[PDB]
RNA sequence: CCCGCAGAAGAAGCACCGGCUAACUCCGUGCCAGCAGCCGCGGUAAUACGGAGGGUGCAAGCGUUAAUCGGAAUUACUGGG
RNA sequence: UAGCUAGUAGGUGGGGUAACGGCUCACCUAGGCGACGAUCCCUAGCUGGUCUGAGAGGAUGACCAGCCACACUGGAACUGAGACACGGUCCAGACUCCUACGGGAGGCAGCAGUGGGGAAUAUUGCACAAUGGGCGCAAGCCUGAUGCAGCCAUGCCGCGUG
């Protein structure tokens, strides 16, 4: 559950450290964003030798909420931290190799399996 | 190229209007005027006074089999 | 990187282990000593050093243990016996 | 000469300065050599000389001379560098090497072949 | 390595040529085009630019650029003002 | 680059290492170092020697040889005569690789080779004949060390093109 300015973390090893929530993709007017869905995101804190630089903009996938996800059963999953892992601005495509933290056993919708495939744990 | 201009500074219609004018006919104006030519410019008599500064220095210069 | 080296790791760990025991089983002695020292009876601590006397040599002449730290704890703990002779 | 001091400090041997900031122990370097254009020489002589600025593969941007009676750059086509000074055009310090990387050798010439890379014609 | 067969057959270019510095003229473009380590050459008889012939030097190398020392007593203790 | 330092200066005692030692602790003392340049910063592997020079010196340290140091970055320890270790292990980190998505693998500054960088630097060749090293009373066995061939006029030398 995440929207406006929400500050998170970048799970990838892409260049990132603290980004910023813009505005929450798909549906209009729509407020919050669940743990498997895209934001448009800008970076606000990067790495000197990042691909990617401080205040650029782009696309990125969130995967750890502090909220949580709940289970078809009923269980839930809330994590201590908020991350995220940026996308291709155009392509989808995950710039971030190295992926840290355990991720959603629901993910598995093949344009992510990409990065469960790199994901380390769950 | 939307060339989009406010006018507040009257209290009339007709006056706003003409202000509007100037500050968009003009402004278009003053938007295309450009630099034109003009280069280079070429020596008239240098090519006559570096003459004797060449000519000097040769016949000059001579002093030189031993 | 295949080679038959791999099986030099998985032997020094069993060899590891086995001086770890060996290592510790010392200084628990010198903890006895020490012991007998702290309350300062002689004959105690003469009957705790005269036990791991025979056990230091046993560990020298095993190749744990060089000549020398086993000379030098026969003489600083008897000199200091002496001293709560 | 009051050698109580020279002990103090000792001969103070100047550095030897450098005629080519291109790049020492490299003898040459290329450049895409950009802005292709031509200048006029100094006081004592008269003349076109043919120059391009060029940036070099250390980053610097020298400015170099264009030896020969034809050419063949576009401000672009990268090419070869050399030291050498030409004591006529104020700024200069480098010489291009016609039959270089991405430019032609001279066309229609006979002496020095070795220089400005054209092939001796044997036909 | 030694021996025999063999047509003189299969094997030469590079730089420079005014002085420093060995070695020249003619023709062409005419402060234009160009040369250049240094001084400098070039405005229609250019030994320095370009071409040709000839000459000099070197040699399976020859020129160019880069680097250190020397010359440089221009760091001088040797050995300066 | 002008003051720098507090296990830092020393002593006693315990401990510790193959062995001396603030090598490490407790207490006492407040000293130690610095213009013959300390500390701080930048730069660089050192020497035998090599290039040059009349000499004295100036420059340099590829290659032949000896010494030190490192092994993807950093940390650590064990085994062992000896390492706190290139072709071992554990931890952290960075960058890649495979997947059965569970879970594992990798370290060419070893020989070739590859991409890149660069002005520029070569075959993904043959063999233990030779010398040497490792186990054994001995016989054998292993080695891209090493010994050779190749690519290049890069250099030194020699001859030829009558």
């Amino acid at each position: 559950m995440i929207q406006e300015q929400t500050m998170l973390n970048v799970a990838d090893n892409s260049g990132a450290r603290r980004v910023m929530c813009i505005k929450v993709l798909g549906g209009s007017h729509r407020r919050y964003a669940g743990v498997g869905d895209i934001i448009k995101i800008t970076i606000k804190e990067a790495i000197p030798r990042g691909k990617v630089k401080k205040g650029d903009v782009l696309k990125a996938v969130v995967v750890r909420t502090k909220k949580g996800v709940r289970r078809p059963d009923g269980s839930v999953i809330r994590f201590d931290g908020n991350a995220c892992v940026l996308l291709n601005n155009n392509s989808e495509q995950p710039i971030g190799t190295r992926i840290f933290g355990p991720v959603t056993r629901e993910l598995r919708s093949e344009k992510f399996m990409k990065i469960i495939s790199l994901a380390p744990e769950v | 190229g939307v060339i989009v201009i406010k006018a507040q500074e009257y209290r009339s219609q007709e006056l706003n209007r003409e202000a509007a004018l100037a500050r968009l006919v003009a402004m278009i104006k003053e938007l295309t005027t450009e630099k034109k030519a003009r280069r280079p410019t070429r020596p008239t008599r240098a090519s006559k006074e570096r003459r004797l500064a060449s000519k000097a220095q040769k016949s000059s210069v001579k002093a030189m089999r031993g | 990187n295949i080679k038959s080296a791999k099986k030099r790791a998985i032997q020094s760990e069993k060899a590891r282990k086995h001086n770890a025991s060996r290592r510790s089983m010392m200084r628990t002695f010198i903890k006895k000593v020490y012991a007998a020292i702290e309350a300062g009876d002689k004959a105690a601590a003469q009957k705790a050093f005269n036990e791991m006397q025979p056990i230091v040599d046993r560990q020298a002449a095993k190749g744990l243990i060089h000549k020398n730290k086993a000379a030098r704890h026969k003489a600083n703990l008897t000199a200091q016996i002496n001293k709560l002779a | 000469a009051t050698v109580n001091q020279l002990v103090r400090k000792p001969r103070a041997r100047k550095v030897a300065k450098s005629n080519v900031p291109a790049l020492e122990a490299c003898p040459q370097k290329r450049g895409v050599c950009t802005r292709v254009y031509t200048t006029t020489p100094k006081k004592p002589n008269s003349a076109l000389r043919k120059v391009c600025r060029v940036r070099l593969t250390n980053g610097f941007e020298v400015t170099s001379y264009i030896g020969g009676e034809g050419h063949n750059l576009q401000e672009h086509s990268v090419i070869l560098i050399r030291g050498g000074r030409v004591k006529d055009l104020p700024g200069v310090r480098y010489h291009t090497v016609r039959g270089a990387l991405d430019c032609s050798g001279v066309k229609d010439r006979k002496q020095a072949r070795s220089k400005y890379g054209v092939k001796r014609p044997k036909a």
